[PDB]
Formats: structure tokens, C-alpha cells, sequence
């Protein structure tokens, strides 16, 4: 099998600038493919036998490439080209796929506007509890958090969740969920998430008692 | 003209086999090969394997031989791949495509949402979640709704019967260790106007016929 | 909204690597038989050894063979001229004749 | 079970023509083709002609047209080749070979021998090829029977009334200018053996009803 | 006519081996391509048909490859049963046409040839011709080579070689040239010999006698 490489995996650039995809692969290869995939939607086929678009396709976007490296290149970004975009070859059996370079949309840094939620009175009727925190409106994705109860640093008992791109502000949203049973959350009392992230600069900690 | 018809979203449980169909118009299946491709959630595209529509000859790929079945109807237009012997792994979009290297273009099928899990389907248990009535951010409070151990996806969620669409983020649902899935919706709201506006969320759960509407207040 | 023309070259021809441009097939060597993307033309049959030539290659239609002589086409197989059955066996009669298209039909005599 | 007995070995003088037969059983002549194969002594094999027996519908290959001409006898179930204007070109091997379908052969006859020279029946002149006594020991002792100038083929050759079988080499004949086959046969002996054993060829030329026995001893 | 090329014209090989035996068409003949095995004097044998579909009856070993130009036949791992000619015929077009066939020849250990001669007989002397015999027997490789030498003098076209098929035990060769001359001249001449060379020798090795 030829083994195609994209790289980079993301890139984070704002409109108007030029971005060069790359796609290595691990024999020669006579034509490389190109498609475009967003979200919820099937592949667009976008550029066709290395360097040719496909119709209804943008000037600003060209393929490039000769034997094992290949290149995808649009001249300046705009709203309609954020997506993930795979490249494929065929001609050696069998086909084979890059594994995708997601195009995301740069901002200027934005700190988030975190809140704490806490298991409300009809899951305690239940037996289950879970705990809510919620970072909001911000910029880059890259976050991360640490669940603190009575100091103590809990690991494998949350889960995260991340929404795409705001297509308004172009910012992120994250909730990590703290689930843990009535006998463990009755026991202790002070609950907190500590939230790390390059915009504050130190520590944000939010907290409640029970 | 060209269009690529493929069947309705499956939900079955591992070692239960499926059959996707893929119905063709607009040109000559023929022409070359019909293959499929499987994309696991955000993730790659896989080859699984390719038809020869003229021979009804079939080539896979090493990973799926033995485990799956591709077929075609040229008299219906229709292709078709059998899947086999489930896992969970094998949750993932199943597509069916058209291409080759003695035509030019290529088409492409809208995909078949394939989940494969023990669980059976379930209501979700919808839970608030208030704000704080203390106003530490100044001018904007925060408010949510909890949506826990429902399944399958999706949910639709709204709030005020949708009158509230903008500060709204409905996050992507997460799988927990038990089989079911758990979602939550947030709203940033005006901290001076909490008092008086009630806020509701609705929760829209369509394979378990089951709609909720839930008050969120504060305290 | 689209056609069935639309997007594509028309029969007789092929499309341009190029993506765009239609080139016509050659009369005699090659053939193309609707509305199409292909990047080539495809190659006109010739009629073997043990066939007949129906029609001959235009550009928009393939050769025309079969079989003839005192033999048919198998479908199971791969689609070739066997020799036909000259004659039904004991027991049976014969109910259908060689054809281009088909073996003889046996059917028993109502006996057994 | 299917069988294509063809006729004797024919010898025959240039410019004299021939009929070879070729008897089909366990199966109906006109449910295949029939064709006939022509095979130079030690050459290629190739294909004369083809007749569809049902029609008695014959197709042969240019260079032979003229002088080979097919035929078949539905009612005896046997398919004939008629051979004419004989060159000592024509020296070979002719097959009559089946098929179901046209284009390959499913089963082949035995064959037959036909052999195109001016010359007549003859039978041999037997010699026998004693071993030198000055020589001996080295690798072994070696001992042979000498058969010249005999026609037509074939002879059959064995020793000591088929006792001896191992050791043994019957070469090919070979034609020699005067238009007569000449053949030997061999046997490689202990040279201890020698003196006590005694050692007989026998030779046997059925066309000539020639039966030779010939003792072989030093000299 | 079409012409089939095969190649190539022989294959020294022993049991165990894969063998591959090519078969080009000057024209393309698209499926229309027939291997049969003929074994040394027995009537040829079908092995595959159309390429590549085996026919019942036979090895499972043999398997068949092929379209437009370029066929191959491949026998996965050779037997005794198996070293004989193989033959190529294309059907698509008339005249059917063979291949020149593959001889497949079992290959082995180097072996010089026991040599002997052998004078003629005093019956052969009487009737008036006169033929000596030299033998070559049980070497490896088919190839090799004879000089008469009467009275250290080059003969030629006075002899006739003839040659066994390999040997089903050995699978050696053995060989035997025959000089043929009347009375009138070996009578005249006395010191008779054979000058055998061959791969297994080094050198060329010369047996010999003398009349009476």
C-alpha cells in the first residue's frame, strides 16, 4: 500500500492569508487527489489528477506536486474554505487516504468566561451526580482543566465535550462533567475546577459548597 | 442528474450484521468501479473495498476480508455492502462512492450513519442547571440544561420554544462507561434579567418519542 | 434542475484529461455509447474465431458478434460459444432448437 | 468414458495419398469439433483443419488446402483425414483431436505415424559391440547390440529375454543417407561378470516379421 | 497467422521448484489461450483452458495467467510427472496456432560420461561395410561434444550421433556416435579413436584401438 502523510494535522490561520497543505507519501505516485470534507457533509472532490480543479471550484486554490510530495495551496482563506481536506491516491492498488488536515480559523488569544454548575435536586433523588463545569467563549481550543475535591486532583471521573467554531465569534466552548455516585459526593463537600489557559495567564479557579 | 441515494441510518447491536444499499442515477454504474469507505467518527477515511459492476468482481482490503460482502444490481442501479459480525469499533459513516482510472470525475454517496452497541434505545433524564445568585462576572450570567443517559443520538435542543438562539452552545454528546449518552446546552443571559424572565429549555428526543420542557430559576 | 447531458461529453466521444475538453473517438478502433466522462475510448470488440460479425464498430456502438456456426452462448461461464447438443437423450424429447442464444431444450417424454 | 482410437501406422512412398481414421466412442461425433493436428518428428505441433460434423462443414488452414481434406462417417461415429501428393515433408505425426468447444481440445487421440520414403520393408542386420580386452576396470564394463540398416520403424529391443532391465539405454534411430534406420542399444555390466554370464540381445522387427536373437561375448 | 512465442525454449529445474513458462502472442487474442503438456512419445494432454480456468482432472499445482499478449503458465511445485513439454495455442483467431514448446529438464549434479568404444564386428567386415561405435554414457549435461579421429584426422560428415531422453532414475544423459565407413578405408587405416569433450572432464578425453 502506498502510505499517504498530510501534515500538518490542523492549522490555525485567519482570512486572507496563503496556506500550503502538504501530502507526503511512501512510494511515487503518478496523480494525488484532493477533497474537501466540512463537517456533517460528504467529501467534496475539490482538485483532480494533482493540479487540476475540479468546476466550480476557486481560482485562489491550487494543487502542486510530482512524485512522493504534493502540496494543496489557497492563495488567500475566506469563510467557506474552514474544513478538514483529505488527499488520495489511486492509481497504485489499493487507494489509499491521507488522514486529513482540519483548516481552523485564527482569532486573537480571548480568556474564558468560566461558571461552575452544581448536580441539581432531582439528581440527588436518583443516586447520580454530576458536577458541570463550563469554559465559555474563547480562543485557542487548546485549554485543559483539573477537577479539585477537598484539594485532591481526580483523574478518569469526567468527561469533555468541545463545540466547533462559532461561525460569529470564531471562539471555543468546553463542559467537563464530573460524574460520581451520591455515596462518594455526600462525604466531601468543597468542589472546584482549576482552568488553565494561555489567555489568563495563572490559575482561574471557580468553586462551590454543597 | 448524477445523484447517489444511499439507505437510512442503522442502529444494531455487535455481532448483528447490516446491509447498506446505495442506489445510483444520472449514469452508468458500469462505467467503473463502485467502491466503499468507511469514516469512523471525526477521523479517517478507509478504503473498504471495490466492485467491478460489469464482472461482479470483488476486490477488499486486508482488514475487512471475510467480513464484508459488496454486491450490485445493474439491472436496479443499485449497489450494496453486507457487514458482518459487529463491534463497537465498527461505529462509523459508511460511504459509497465512484471512481477510477479510466473515468475522470467522481461521485459520491451522502454517507450511512451506522452505531453499533449492547444498549437498547432510552429516554434521557433532563436536569437543570442555575446560576449562582451572585453576579461575580458583573453583567452576564450563565445558565444551562442538563441532558443524561439517553441513547441513541441525536437530540434536538431548543430554548424558549426557540425564541433564545443567540450566546446558545449545544455542546457534542459523550459516550459514558455505561452505554448511554449524555449532552448539555448553555446560554449566556443578562444577570439583571434572570428575576424576571423564566427560562426554559426543550428537549427533543425522537427515537424514544419522548419531548421534555424543563424551568431553569435561579437558587 | 440538471440534465442528463450536463457535466459530461456526449456519445461518440471522451473526455480530456484536461477535464474539460471532449475528444472524439476513432471510427473502427475505439467506441463510446452515451453521455460520458471517460477518459478514453473503448476499445471496439473483434469478433473471435468461432463468431459471427452482426454489425461492425461505429463510434457510437460497439461490434456486434455471435456465435452461429451450430453453437451458443453460455452465461454462467464466462460468456463463450459451446458446441450445441445435437440431439435430446433417451427418455426426453427436444422441445427447443440451437440458437445463437441457446443449447437445445431437452423435456422428458412423460415417462418416470 | 470418451476414447479416440486412430488408425495404424502408415508408411507410404511420395506422390501415393492416405486415409487415416480416427473412431470416436463414449460420446455422439456431432455434440464436438473435430480437428486434425499435424507434428514433425520431434517439432511443433500444428493445427491442419476443423469439421463440424453435424454439417460435415469443414475450416483448414491455408498452407494445407488441397492437400489435406477432413471428413466424417456420422452413421460409423469415426471422423477421417484424407492425405494426398505425399512429400517426405510430410514425414509426421498426425493427431485427431476433440472438442466441445471450437476454440480448444479437450481430448486427443493416440495418433498416428506416417511415414513418406521411396524406399521398402527391410529387416535388420544384427552386430554385436563387444568389450575391448585390454580394457577394464575403470567406471564399469559395457556391452551393445548393433541393429543397421532395417525399415520401416519400429523395433523392439530387450536382453537376455527382458532379465535385464536396468543399466539398459535403446537409443533413438536415426535415418542414414542410404534411406535405411539404424538403432543400438546398450548395457553398462560388471567386469567381473564377464567371462561366467553370457549376454543375448533380442531383436524384433514386426513389419518384416523378423524375430533375431544374437549372443554377445569378448573377443 | 498469429504467432506464438514462447519462452524460454527450455527450463533446468528439479522437483521442489515453482516454474514459470512465458507464452507472447503477436497479436492480442484476449482470453483464447490454451496450455497443454505433451510427456516424451504420449499424445498431448489439456491443462488449462481460456488463461486461466483449470480443467478436472488436474493438478491443482498448475495454474494459468494471461490476456491480450502476454500469458503465463506456473506450476507451483514441480514432480517427476511434470518434466515435458508444454505447449501454448491461441484459439481467437483463424489459423489456430502453437506455441514451439517449453521442454522442461530435470537439473542436477555434473557428471562426465563413462566412455567406451566399440570396433565392428567380424560379421559387418564380411558383408563389406564397416561401422565403429563410440558411446557416451550417463553424464550431465545434455551438451557435449565428439571428433572422430582416424589417424589423428578431423573426420566429418561420416558420422551420426543419437541421444536417449533423461533418465527417469539418473536423469542422466547417454549418447552414441556412429562412424560408418566401407572396407576400402579401414582397411588402410589401423589407430581408430573418439575425442569426447564436455564440462565434467576439464580436458578432452580420447579412447581408442588398434586393428587385429
Amino acid at each position: 500500500d502506498i502510505q499517504l502523510t498530510q501534515s500538518p494535522s490542523s492549522l490555525s490561520a485567519s482570512v486572507g492569508d496563503r496556506v500550503t497543505i502538504t501530502c507526503s507519501a511512501s512510494s511515487s505516485v503518478s496523480y494525488m487527489y484532493w477533497y474537501q470534507q466540512k463537517p456533517g457533509k460528504a467529501p467534496k472532490p475539490w482538485i483532480y489528477r494533482t493540479s487540476n480543479l475540479a468546476s466550480g471550484v476557486p481560482s485562489r486554490f491550487s494543487g502542486s506536486g510530482s512524485g512522493t510530495d504534493f502540496t494543496l495551496t489557497i492563495s488567500s482563506l475566506q469563510p467557506e474554505d474552514f474544513a478538514t481536506y483529505y488527499c488520495q491516491q489511486y492509481h497504485s492498488y489499493p487507494p489509499t487516504f491521507g488522514g486529513g488536515t482540519k483548516v481552523e480559523i485564527k482569532r486573537t488569544v480571548a480568556a474564558p468566561s468560566v461558571f461552575i454548575f452544581p448536580p441539581s435536586d432531582e439528581q440527588l433523588k436518583s443516586g447520580t451526580a454530576s458536577v458541570v463545569c463550563l469554559l465559555n467563549n474563547f480562543y485557542p481550543r487548546e485549554a485543559k482543566v483539573q477537577w479539585k475535591v477537598d484539594n485532591a486532583l481526580q483523574s478518569g471521573n469526567s468527561q469533555e465535550s468541545v463545540t466547533e467554531q462559532d461561525s460569529k465569534d470564531s471562539t471555543y466552548s468546553l463542559s467537563s462533567t464530573l460524574t460520581l455516585s451520591k455515596a462518594d459526593y455526600e462525604k466531601h463537600k468543597v468542589y472546584a475546577c482549576e482552568v488553565t489557559h494561555q489567555g489568563l495567564s495563572s490559575p482561574v479557579t471557580k468553586s462551590f459548597n454543597r | 442528474q448524477v445523484q447517489l441515494v444511499q439507505s437510512g441510518a442503522e442502529v444494531k447491536k455487535p455481532g448483528a450484521s447490516v446491509k447498506v444499499s446505495c442506489k445510483a442515477s444520472g449514469f452508468n454504474i458500469k462505467d467503473t468501479h463502485m467502491h466503499w469507505v468507511r469514516q469512523a467518527p471525526g477521523q479517517r477515511l478507509e478504503w473498504i473495498g471495490r466492485i467491478d459492476p460489469a464482472n461482479g468482481n470483488t476486490e477488499y482490503d486486508q482488514k475487512f476480508q471475510g467480513r464484508v460482502t459488496i454486491t450490485v444490481d445493474t439491472s436496479a442501479s443499485t449497489a450494496y455492502m453486507e457487514l458482518s459480525s459487529l463491534r463497537s469499533e465498527d461505529t462509523a459513516v459508511y460511504y459509497c462512492a465512484r471512481w477510477g482510472t479510466n473515468v475522470y470525475f467522481a461521485y459520491w454517496g451522502q454517507g450511512t450513519l451506522v452505531t453499533v452497541s449492547s444498549a437498547s434505545t432510552k429516554g434521557p433524564s433532563v436536569f437543570p442547571l442555575a446560576p449562582s445568585s451572585k453576579s461575580t462576572s458583573g453583567g452576564t450570567a450563565a445558565l444551562g440544561c442538563l441532558v443524561k443517559d439517553y441513547f441513541p443520538e441525536p437530540v434536538t435542543v431548543s430554548w424558549n420554544s426557540g425564541a433564545l438562539t443567540s450566546g446558545v452552545h449545544t455542546f457534542p454528546a459523550v459516550l459514558q462507561s455505561s452505554g448511554l449518552y449524555s449532552l448539555s446546552s448553555v446560554v449566556t443571559v443578562p444577570s439583571s434579567s434572570l428575576g424576571t424572565q423564566t427560562y426554559i429549555c426543550n428537549v427533543n428526543h425522537k427515537p424514544s418519542n419522548t419531548k421534555v420542557d424543563k424551568r431553569v430559576e435561579p437558587k | 434542475r440538471s440534465s442528463p447531458s450536463e457535466g459530461l461529453c456526449p456519445p461518440g466521444h471522451h473526455i480530456s484529461e484536461d477535464g474539460r475538453d471532449c475528444i472524439s473517438c476513432k471510427y473502427g478502433q475505439d467506441y463510446s455509447t452515451h453521455w460520458n466522462d471517460l477518459l478514453f475510448c473503448l476499445r471496439c470488440t473483434r469478433c473471435d474465431s468461432g463468431e459471427v460479425e452482426l454489425s461492425p464498430c461505429t463510434t457510437t456502438r460497439n461490434t456486434v458478434c455471435q456465435c452461429e456456426e451450430g453453437t451458443f452462448r453460455e452465461e454462467d461461464s464466462p460468456e463463450m460459444c459451446r458446441k450445441c447438443r445435437t440431439g435430446c437423450p433417451r427418455g426426453m424429447v427436444k422441445v427447443g432448437d440451437c440458437t445463437p442464444w441457446s443449447d437445445i431444450e431437452c423435456v422428458h417424454k412423460e415417462s418416470g
